[PDB]
């Protein structure tokens, strides 16, 4: 990635934060998958464990074409009311090894035992029974309000932070932003 | 010359429920007979119809005027010292400031909470409703007009000098406000949650009309100090809710009591900002004193 483009989230009083970074990754989503590219990946520098936040800015690392384009679409535009955008940057020399991923995972015993009775043709009782209560697992990390059709409630959003590594291997990443495989360049 | 333990002052600028609707951006210049937006169970969550791209959403509003006027006040002597001291402030300068504040909230999308977020077009229209006939009307861009900045423009500064006169009592003045929000086909609108109930009435989904005076009156831009947020609903003491974090701190000089209590007993002038704030929130009404 030869130009960083950094989005800074001002802060507003109509918003709270959790409720913008959830539309910006949501708007992102439509704006990076539908759109293609070879790599499309952004990182949360203010990422923190302890707070179990998702930040109050982001970064996102792609090429100086990719962001050229990404910049002036329409769809990825409109929000500079709320958000603070740059320009693309150079990325310093040195840069640690970080990838972002997702965590899937299911904390419903119903839909497993509806997924099970499903497809094998088995009873409720046996789909029931078959599901104990040492199967409902959810991620435990820090996760972002999203308000969907998922759930009525703000719903978490799994995000996993790579750990910090030295060789960094570079490639492309998914639509959603969700994590390809690979590291990103960490500044 | 203490002050009087009983005061209120009516709220001015006071609008009504905001009722939502969908159609189709095409349909815009012909809103009537546009159907309603019907709650329906999951919670609860409001989509536009299966066939629509735009929102619409229609208030009234009106301008009472005699902001200043109090409504109950236990001393005669403490009323017309306040009295004068409005007098005073009309005198040297007029509303016009406040005017083109309002102006500019109500050409932007300001009031719509959350359906402006994501939204490429909001065409607003504010008309004037006189003996039943559109005297004057105006077309506004919400998306090119900026939210957080006034910029000044012709049509803002007639729409100020309207309610300017409105609020010095010159006339009668009533605005209709109809918004037009492109989102998408089957959306979710984000309308007032219930003490989740979703607000609604005549089983149509709306917006609470303090909700909608809370944005409106987002005046207060002077405060002390300053983190680039940007405008702060005019409220005493400056307190937010969302931040969590209260500006304009009464250990200062900026509190609005501070600044009354000094301005009217004192007869202490604030700064020319100073005196705009206290007459909004002259405006906005509420209870002083004891």
């Amino acid at each position: 990635m030869d130009h960083y483009l950094d989005i800074r989230l001002r802060p507003d009083p109509e918003f709270p934060p959790a409720q913008l970074m959830s539309v910006l990754f949501g708007k992102l989503h439509q704006a990076l998958v539908a759109q293609g590219g070879d790599r499309i990946g952004v990182s949360f520098p203010d990422l923190d464990e302890s707070r179990s936040r998702l930040g109050e800015r982001l970064r996102i690392h792609a090429s100086a074409d990719d962001l050229r384009a990404l910049l002036a679409r329409p769809w990825l535009e409109g929000l500079r009311d709320h958000l603070q955008f740059g320009e693309p940057a150079v990325v310093p020399h040195p840069t640690p090894y970080r990838q972002v991923s997702r965590v899937q995972a299911k904390s419903n015993p119903e839909r497993l035992r509806r997924r099970l009775m499903r497809r094998h043709d088995l009873s409720e009782e046996e789909a029931r029974k078959r599901i104990p209560d040492t199967v409902a697992r959810a991620l435990d990390l820090p996760f972002v309000t999203l308000r969907s059709q998922s759930t009525g409630q703000h719903f978490r959003l799994f995000i996993r932070h790579g750990p910090l590594q030295v060789t960094a291997e570079e490639g492309g990443f998914t639509c959603y932003g969700l994590s390809k495989g690979g590291f990103v360049p960490w500044f | 010359l203490s002050t009087a333990s009983v005061l209120a002052f009516e709220r001015k600028l006071d609008p009504s429920d905001a009722l939502m609707s969908a159609g189709a951006w095409a349909q815009r210049d012909a809103s009537q007979e546009w159907p309603a937006v019907t709650v329906r169970e999951k919670v609860d969550v409001a989509n536009l119809p299966s066939d629509a791209d735009t929102l619409k959403v229609r208030f009234t509003l009106r301008v009472l005027g005699g902001a200043g006027t109090p409504s109950a006040c236990n001393d005669a002597a403490y009323r017309d010292k306040l009295l004068q001291t409005v007098a005073t402030y009309v005198n040297d300068q007029g509303f016009a400031e406040l005017a083109r504040r309002y102006a500019h909230n109500l050409a932007n999308a300001r009031f719509l909470w959350r359906n402006r977020v994501g939204a490429e077009a909001v065409e607003v229209r504010i008309n004037h409703i006189r003996q039943g006939e559109v005297a004057r009307a105006w077309r506004f861009d919400a998306l090119a007009i900026g939210l957080r900045d006034f910029k000044a423009d012709a049509e803002l500064d007639a729409l100020a000098e309207l309610i300017a006169s409105g609020l010095s009592g010159s006339g009668h003045v009533l605005l209709e406000v109809v918004a037009f929000a492109r989102i998408g086909d089957g959306q979710e609108v984000f309308p007032s949650q219930e003490l989740k109930t979703l607000y609604s009435v005549r089983d149509a989904a709306a917006i609470h009309s303090q909700k909608i005076g809370n944005a409106l009156r987002t005046i207060d831009t002077w405060y002390p100090d300053e983190d680039g947020l940007g405008p702060i609903a005019v409220e005493p003491y400056g307190s937010v809710t969302s931040q969590g974090k209260a500006y304009r701190q009464p250990k200062q000089k900026l509190d609005f009591y501070t600044l009354l209590d000094n301005w009217v007993l004192r007869d202490e002038a604030p700064a020319v900002e100073q005196q705009h704030y206290v007459i909004a929130n002259l405006i906005r009404g509420g209870v002083f004193g004891e």
